[PDB]
């Protein structure tokens, strides 16, 4: 578990924030991006980014694209940080708006040195279905538990056992 | 008690010199709830027209900087260059270009004429019937290209509640055109918020006075609270004025079908009872006076003075206070404004008539003074104002605030009024003031001074000793001092810049003066004199 | 109100032929308050004079079908009412009814001593 390991930052501890949305990926990828940026100075600047922001700046809430995520790179109405989600907890896709308001062994050894990762699926009804435990048959991976890998539904969390589940991800910088 | 943050403000679009295509609202919605700057948009947001038991909101075109749409008749604009000068503030805030911010002076202009040339000058807008227009994001939706995303600017809000584009006239709207708005945006805020910036730029504008104004319009029942609850018996004058006021309002009842003309029975007998079911107010709020629930009122008001923040966070309050009043339950003993500022209210939209204790007080009235006055003041005002609830305004909304023409007895109605019109306008002040345009206010003008005469006739006769002349001048006549003071009130030197920039007063006071005969006689002077005309004698419309 | 009246009684005389007898009274109405709605919008006169203004150009604002068909790489139409010619866009299949209903009544209006 990445918790039990850094302590200091509080971004893994989160859920998402758009009622009818089709950026799941994008706000899986983020969030992914504000843990391994944790891992710098082990969460000594443990802040939040522009998730929303940068996810519109696929169509949006029609498909998504991990990869490109990472490669574009270089909370719920949140006064806190200057960019907040628009999805008040059947929806409308937004636009750009850059002004502050006010192989699994070689996948966990990777996920073990960077972090936290994410994980792009088919995402089938069933995994609805599912409450606790070691469900089967987008969202980001945190660790790994006995052997099964760790997924954030079961207040957050959602771990699966190790439909291109593990299939779907790469790097960048 | 510089430019920095507030520069944040400004970055959060971008400026003038050297974009994916904004929702200019978003940015307006912010900026109202922020600073209460209308622009794109005045909303104001209460009782329904014509359905009340709740609100709504009034969305509508701006009320223009420039005083009057003077966007077409002559090319008297040199605001053009209150405007260079006052945008000059870059080259001193952060740069160093003119050119560029000329033309963009001129520009922000240009818009401005493409705003007024589709706003509905006032004459237009008498017939609230047609204002009102019950929309719902589903049918702007239908309608345009961005409301929803707006109205976030403005708590679960009431998105689907009733909503109302007052004037369906939008103008439907590029590089060179977008961001004149966001210019045009930002010159305004810049330009009514110079003094907070660097004392350099207020220049392009007593200590007490301009400040505590501020205040009273801005955290109203305060300073109220504090002026009543501080100063006087509240008991005693608004036991007194209760039976005054209600001495006029009868009267002017009286001033009826009976008394009327253009009028007729049963339009007689409802509008009769829109006074009958017609409130009061006084001072206070029927709150104010186990005392800190007005300090609920204004409860939120943070206080820290552990002034950029202050002013910007009390307007944020003004009207944040507007608007919590928006989703719950509709009165009708709304208090509109800060009960110091001196003059009445009747807001027809609901049906309410109240007086500020800041009223009451010196010349409008005092307790121990003779009575010609106050009815020349206090009494004056209180008609004077009142007499809407039958304008041509007033016809509109019914006794309870709806719509259903009240009362034909209309043509009779603008007909007489184009008697005042010509009236005011065959008359000059300065060397004018055209009629056509002021009708409204100027039939009230006869309209409460006609029933606080009448009245004052009535009480006094009721005894018949108050007469008693004055000390300072036996001359005068327990009459005449009436017309006296109430053309007294008005007395107001208004310097003549001001004069050519409601009435210009000595209009108001001649010409209302004319038309009430019994002035006529009882001044002793000869008819037949520019005070007073023949068997035209007067254009009875009360 | 005349100018209801009137409405109502032209398409009235017309209902001499066959070739409903109360419909029309609202038809009326819907066509009287479309006149409302064009003034109510249009341009007065005394401001016809801004030849500076009234320019603006436009060359191939939403709701439009060519339209110049109907009349017979064009150059810039030109529009001299922003204004109106947009107001035309927010006021846009069951449209077509109470539209042409007016687009009818004015025509014929057109020559009733023929």
């Amino acid at each position: 578990d990445p918790r039990l390991i850094w302590p200091n930052c509080s971004s893994l501890f989160t859920i998402p924030d758009q009622a009818n949305c089709g950026s799941c990926w994008a706000v899986s990828t983020a969030a992914a991006i504000s843990d391994r940026l944790c891992i710098a100075s082990k969460g000594e600047n443990q802040v939040f980014i522009s998730s929303a922001d940068i996810l519109s700046c696929g169509f949006g809430c029609d498909g998504g694209i991990t990869f490109r995520a990472w490669e574009y790179f270089a909370h719920f109405e949140a006064p806190n940080c200057c960019r907040p989600y628009y999805f008040h907890p059947f929806a409308q896709t937004p636009f750009c708006r850059r002004k502050c308001r006010i192989s699994v062994p070689a996948i966990q050894r990777e996920i073990m040195t960077k972090g936290s990762v994410v994980g792009s699926y088919d995402v089938f009804t069933d995994f609805s279905h599912y409450k606790s435990g070691i469900y089967r048959h987008a969202v980001r991976i945190i660790g790994w538990g006995k052997d099964y890998w760790l997924i954030a539904g079961e207040n957050g969390y959602f771990r699966m056992i190790r439909c291109g589940i593990e299939q779907d991800i790469t790097a960048g910088d | 008690y510089v430019n920095e943050l507030l520069q944040y403000i400004s970055e959060r679009f971008g400026g003038i010199p050297f974009k994916g295509g904004c929702e200019l609202y978003r940015e307006m919605g912010r900026i109202e709830q922020q600073r209460a700057l209308p622009t794109f948009m005045y909303t104001w947001v209460n009782v329904d027209h014509k359905n009340v038991s709740r609100n709504s909101y009034y969305i509508s075109q701006p009320t223009l900087p420039m005083p009057r749409e003077f966007y077409v008749l002559p090319q008297f604009a040199p605001e053009l260059d209150a405007r260079t000068k006052a945008i000059e503030n870059v080259m001193k805030a952060f740069a160093s270009y003119d050119k560029m911010i000329k033309t963009a002076a001129r520009e922000v202009t240009q818009i401005e004429q493409k705003i007024a040339m589709a706003s509905w000058p006032d004459d237009e807008l008498r017939n609230h019937e047609q204002q009102y227009n019950p929309y719902e994001l589903f049918a702007p939706s239908e309608g345009k290209i961005r409301f929803g995303k707006y109205i976030a600017g403005l708590v679960s809000p009431v998105f689907i509640g009733d909503v109302i584009v007052t004037n369906p006239a939008y103008m439907g709207f590029i590089q060179m055109n977008q961001y004149p708005f966001v210019n045009y945006i930002i010159v305004h805020m810049l330009f009514e918020d110079a003094e907070h910036l660097g004392d350099k730029y207020l220049r392009i504008a007593d200590a007490r006075m301009k400040c505590v104004d501020t205040i009273t319009t801005y955290m109203p029942y305060g300073t109220g609270y504090v002026y009543v609850n501080s100063r006087e018996d509240r008991d005693q004058v608004v036991e007194d004025v209760k039976q005054q006021t209600e001495l006029i309002m009868k009267t002017f009842l009286k001033k009826m079908l009976s008394t009327l003309s253009w009028m007729q029975g049963e339009s007689y007998r409802r509008a009769e009872k829109k006074i009958n079911e017609m409130h009061r107010n006084y001072g206070w709020p029927k709150k104010l006076f186990d005392d800190y629930y007005s300090i609920l009122e204004a409860y939120n008001n943070k206080t820290d003075k552990s002034y950029t923040i202050l002013n910007i966070l009390r307007r944020g309050y003004e009207n944040r206070e507007s608007f919590r009043r928006k989703n719950e339950t509709a009165d009708r003993t709304n208090f509109l404004e800060s009960p110091a500022s001196v003059n009445a209210w009747y807001a027809p939209e609901l049906n309410s008539l109240t007086l500020p204790f800041g009223i009451l007080t010196s010349p409008h009235y005092d307790l121990q003074f003779p009575k010609a006055f106050n009815f020349a003041g206090s009494g004056t005002v209180g008609g004077h104002e009142l007499v809407h609830g039958f304008d041509d305004e007033g016809v509109q909304f019914d006794y309870d605030g709806s719509l259903a023409d009240c009362s034909k007895g209309k043509n009779g109605f603008k007909d007489m009024a184009q008697c005042v019109v010509t009236q005011y306008n065959a008359q000059c002040c300065p060397a004018c003031a055209n009629g056509a345009h002021t009708q409204g206010e100027n039939i009230a003008d006869l309209g409460g001074l006609q029933a606080s005469y009448n009245a004052y006739k009535e009480y006094i006769k009721m005894k018949g000793a108050e007469e008693m002349r004055l000390p300072g001048l036996e001359k005068f006549t327990p009459n005449q001092i009436f017309w006296i003071s109430y053309g007294y009130s008005w007395c107001a030197k208004e310097t003549q810049s001001s004069l050519v920039k409601h009435s210009p007063n000595s209009c108001r006071v001649n010409q209302v003066l004319q038309d009430i005969p019994s002035f006529a006689k009882d001044f002793q002077c000869a008819l037949g004199q520019k005070m007073y005309p023949p068997a035209e004698q007067r254009c009875k419309v009360w | 109100d005349a100018r209801t009246k009137a409405i109502e009684n032209v398409m009235k005389a017309f209902a001499s032929d066959i070739l409903y007898d109360k419909m029309i009274k609202t038809a009326a109405r819907e066509v009287t308050q479309i006149e409302q709605k064009i003034a109510m919008a249009s341009w007065p006169d005394d401001e016809l004079r801004n030849h500076e203004q009234q320019y603006n150009p436009y060359e191939l604002n939403i709701r439009f079908g060519k339209y110049i068909a109907g009349l017979m790489f064009i150059g810039d139409v030109i529009v001299t009412n922003p204004a109106y010619m947009g107001f035309l866009n927010t006021l846009f299949q069951m449209n077509q009814y109470p539209f042409v209903n007016y687009i009818i009544v004015h025509m014929l209006f057109e020559d009733a001593e023929h």
